[PDB]
């Protein structure tokens, strides 16, 4: 039950700006400034039968109205979720709540999402109030202070115990709440927010999200209290968005400070589409619009781009000597042996010239220095990646490409991703405007562009899921039930609100169903079922025809083929150009489908003209987003695309004359002309190659399949409906109903799955795995094997527990165990490592054997699991790196041993440190003294030199 | 003309 849904407009004036246009962007007011406007939205989720008085009349006991409303709620003692951009001023709301609790002699808690941000907030809060303390997973300081900044992860472990500190706690402030949707660590936020006391109030600070009300309602239902939302797209530093068509000299304003899309400038920008980074930085330098961040999505793209900046220097020798002193002082924190590291020496010349690199591969010391030198204005252009929460604002931000790389494809940047990165432009006070520039290399459609630069932010969708360590922890605690979590998870709340919108689609879907009725239903249905059976068997022969054994012999150059990639995009009839085996340079010996085992280059004449074909890779058949068959009434351009065999609908009996160099100039045009002729001489269609007479497929099972088809056709030819004039008419009326009926049956089950509690079956399945492995008794009373799994959190709690109790680490050496545990701390992918020596392959196979024993139990317990996928999820590629690091090898030796970036090695070593420290504490509970001495020797062996070095 | 009809499969 909701109410009080008023919007209110707030206007202000800012200095005028022509930006990069040779003309003013917005009509200036009489005062010589430009008037802007933003909207502040408010709603409240009320619990049933609650005495509520509408806001905009609260009295308090340099502010924006979105702060005034949110503060008014805090003054009234009701929870509030604030949604606004990164610089909009949300911290003003947290400070009021942190103050209102002090003036009442009450305690307030503050949770920070990522690492050090709490520690910096700890120091920042002391200066503002004094009566503040810090509690964290790493260190613990001052609990007795009135206010306490605390890690979010530490709070979840603290609420299971029920430390009763909440006795005199009035407000819990969650900063950057939208991290609750993180697929890896988002479950924690939901867990802690579920376990909050109903008597405590909350202040939720989140970025711009559309579904802010779904979160407030969820708060309202769980904790039986009203919950407000305050939303505003308000951008404090106004932004200007430009498009830079590649290889051109143009710059076009596509959307301005009022978020209005400039149509004419766009079509001009697209007209120009027919080095580049160098031009844009030199422009921004001469126009004094620095600092700049040029975002690349790959770590190598950043370093390569900065290398292309070899010519320019942005710093005077006084500044070059200045930053070099800061650089050298920070390097001093490293051991003298690591101060001559190649990554360190090679980056200094770039820094002296005023150009910086910032990516996850950097050493922890270097990343920190580069961040500071950029703050000091010593670095004028920063080559960075999307992954950053840091305070690194620049006044102009540039994107290398208009597309982001997906796991296997190049996808268009999403509306949200543009919002999250354009926000890195503009600085409060310093800059009158923020500039974002996007280099585009494709004749993108208008509606696609509006969806990007003017799109909407991502929704805050729950990522709650059951965990084995979570379930075991709930068994030790007597007060909270796993069923209770599911019933209160934001996930469950999102399903119970989904079924009324699904029921509307269902009742609408059946309205079309009742209105359809086909005469002679029995005869029409039989004809439909037979044709469907024929459709199925004929698709089955296609797989036999397209299989490499039979197809490859007939895939000569010029062969005519019908292309239907992924059963969706139909390119019509084309000509085979060449074919070769698929090898997968990355992650070799990867399994391929028999039909996907080969890649065929085919010429097509139905490609949409403005499709960006320049993105095509020679052996990557995943067609990038935007490469599509020409729609009706659209121009066609000849091109060559790669396809797997599954993308062939039928193989032709004809074959063209192909030039030696199809890549030559105007050759695709001449072949496209011949394709037009073959398509013209055969308007009804191209004859296919006969599988038995022509292709000589003689397999006996194949012959039985063909006979199964012939039977249904003569069966079809003897149906009463075959000789009817209304056949096409009476069949479409039925086939439209059958599709509807299958759609309705799908939705009928979909609502059933959401009618019950979510993953309630999954909870019973996980518990079955625990009882089977011996982690709890057949009556789910916790066992010792289960108790030790509660202590493990930096890795697979089940497998690490089974390895410890099975004595796998007993027969090993400390250098061997460290390499084994490396498979539990390295999650990112890398190049396949060389074959392991027998000293490291034996404990690996000894763990892979236990892993399969677990995977089979998960599959047998009815959990959706691929056995092969699970065993390979424990990356062993760094085993030799960790092993030699323990044997005394230097950091310079192990870096030349893998393609993993230096910073990533540091992160996993430290992540391995955290895991080994957990197994040390576990040896105390299990009472295994031999294991304690083992893991401690492992920790001292890893913790040396660079990994042991500290931060600034 | 611009092509030929081919029904034989190379490499047996």
């Amino acid at each position: 039950m909701l109410a009080d849904s008023f919007e209110q407009e707030a206007s202000r004036e800012v200095d005028a700006s022509k930006g990069l246009t040779n003309s003013e962007t917005l009509q200036v007011e009489q005062d010589g400034k430009v008037r802007l406007s933003h909207q502040v939205r408010h709603q409240v989720a009320l619990p049933p039968n609650y005495d509520y008085t509408p806001i905009a009349e609260h009295k308090r006991v340099t502010l924006d109205p979105f702060q005034d409303t949110a503060i008014s709620c805090i003054d009234r003692g009701e929870s509030v979720l604030v949604s606004a951009h990164t610089s909009a001023g949300k911290t003003v709301v947290a400070e009021y709540a942190i103050a209102q609790s002090l003036k009442n002699k009450q305690r307030v808690i503050y949770t920070s999402p990522i690492k050090a941000l709490s520690n910096q907030k700890y120091r920042e809060l002391l200066a503002e109030f004094g009566d503040v303390g810090l509690m964290t997973g790493d260190i613990t300081i001052n609990p007795d202070a009135g206010c306490l900044v605390m890690t979010t992860e530490i709070l979840r472990s603290m609420l299971y115990r029920g430390s009763e500190v909440m006795r005199e706690v009035a407000w819990v402030i969650f900063d950057e709440v939208h991290y609750m949707r993180d697929k890896e660590r988002g479950v924690v936020w939901e867990e802690t927010i579920i376990l909050l006391p109903d008597k405590v109030r909350y202040v939720f600070l989140s970025a711009t999200i559309p579904n802010a009300m779904e979160f407030a309602e969820w708060i309202c239902k769980i904790h039986s209290q009203p919950c407000h939302i305050v939303y505003t797209n308000f951008r404090p530093t106004p932004l200007q968005h430009y498009l830079f068509p590649a290889h051109g000299d143009g710059i076009y304003l596509v959307v301005d400070e009022k978020s209005t899309f400039r149509e004419e400038n766009f079509q001009k920008a697209m007209a120009s589409i027919s080095g580049d980074i160098y031009k844009i930085v030199k422009m921004i330098w001469k126009k004094k619009y620095n600092p700049v961040i040029v975002f690349s999505f790959s770590k190598r793209d950043c370093e390569e781009l900065a290398l292309k900046m070899s010519k320019l220097d942005f710093n005077s020798d006084d500044e070059k000597e200045a930053l070099t002193k800061i650089f050298n002082n920070a390097i001093a924190l490293l051991p003298e042996t690591d101060r001559e590291l190649p990554q360190i020496k090679h980056i200094l010349p770039l820094l002296r010239r005023g150009i910086g690199i910032h990516h996850s591969g950097l050493l922890p010391i270097l990343k920190e220095v580069i961040e500071i030198l950029f703050q000091e204005g010593f670095l004028k252009v920063l080559f960075a990646t999307e992954t950053f929460g840091l305070n690194m604002p620049a006044k102009t931000v540039v994107f290398t490409s208009v597309r982001k790389w997906d796991g296997q494809q190049f996808r268009w940047v999403s509306g949200g991703e543009y919002i999250q990165m354009s926000g890195r432009a503009g600085r409060r006070g310093l800059d009158d405007r923020g500039i974002v520039i996007m280099m585009i290399d494709e004749k993108m459609e208008p509606q696609v562009a509006k969806g990007m630069v003017k799109g909407q932010a991502d929704r805050l969708d729950s990522a709650f899921h059951l965990g084995y360590n979570m379930i075991l922890n709930l068994m030790r605690v007597e007060g909270i039930s796993p069923e209770f979590m599911l019933e209160h998870s934001f996930f469950q709340f999102q399903n119970v609100i989904s079924v009324p919108v699904m029921e509307k689609k269902l009742a609408e879907l059946k309205k079309d169903f009742d209105g359809i009725e086909v005469e002679d239903e029995e005869n029409v249905k039989e004809y439909h079922e037979i044709e469907q059976a024929i459709k199925g068997y004929r698709e089955d022969v296609r797989q036999v025809v397209t299989h490499p054994a039979n197809a490859l012999s007939f895939l000569q150059p010029g062969r005519l083929v019908e292309i239907s990639v992924n059963g969706k995009d139909n390119y019509g009839w084309g000509a085979v150009v060449d074919f070769a085996k698929r090898i997968n340079k990355r992650n070799p010996s990867a399994v391929y489908t028999d039909h996907e085992s080969y890649i065929v280059n085919v010429v097509v004449n139905t490609m949409y003209i403005d499709s960006p074909v320049n993105l095509l890779k020679p052996f990557n058949p995943t067609l990038p987003e935007g490469i599509r068959p020409a729609e009706e009434g659209e121009k066609s351009i000849c091109a060559v695309i790669p396809i797997t065999l599954d993308s062939i609908k039928s193989i032709g009996n004809l074959r063209l004359y192909m030039p030696k160099d199809i890549r030559a100039s105007g050759q695709k045009e001449t072949v496209g002309k011949s394709l037009r002729e073959v398509n013209r001489r055969f308007p009804d269609g191209i004859p296919v190659l006969d599988p038995v007479k022509n292709m000589k497929i003689e397999d006996e099972d194949f012959l039985k399949l063909m006979k199964k088809i012939d039977v249904l056709n003569t069966k079809l030819s003897s149906n009463p409906l075959t000789n009817s004039m209304r056949l096409e008419e009476l069949y479409g009326k039925y086939s439209r109903k059958h599709d509807l009926h299958e759609d309705m049956k799908q939705l009928k089950r979909k609502i059933s799955e959401s009618q019950a509690v979510i993953q309630l079956d999954d909870l019973r399945r996980r518990k079955r795995v625990l009882r089977r492995l011996g982690f709890c008794t057949p009556n789910d009373i916790i066992e010792l094997k289960g108790r030790v799994a509660c202590e493990i959190s930096s890795g697979d709690e089940l497998l690490l527990t089974e390895l410890i109790f099975n004595g796998n680490f007993n027969e090993l050496k400390p250098e061997q165990a460290a390499a084994l545990l490396s498979c539990f701390a390295f999650q990112e992918r890398c190049k396949e490592a060389p074959r392991l020596k027998p000293e490291l392959a034996e404990p690996l196979k000894a763990m892979r054997e236990i892993a399969a024993k677990i995977a089979k139990i998960m599959k047998d317990s009815k959990i959706e699991v691929v056995e092969k996928d699970y065993v390979e999820s424990f990356r062993h590629e760094l085993m030799e790196v960790v092993y030699e690091w323990c044997r005394g090898a230097t950091f310079t030796q192990i870096c030349k041993m893998t393609d993993v970036y230096e910073g990533s090695l540091i992160r996993m070593f430290k992540r391995l440190e955290e895991l080994v420290k957990e197994l040390v504490d576990v040896a105390n509970t299990i009472g295994n003294s031999s294991l304690k001495e083992k893991m401690e020797a492992v920790l001292k062996l890893i913790h040396r030199d660079i990994v042991s070095a500290g931060s600034l | 003309a611009l092509f030929h009809v081919d029904v034989e499969g190379d490499e047996i």
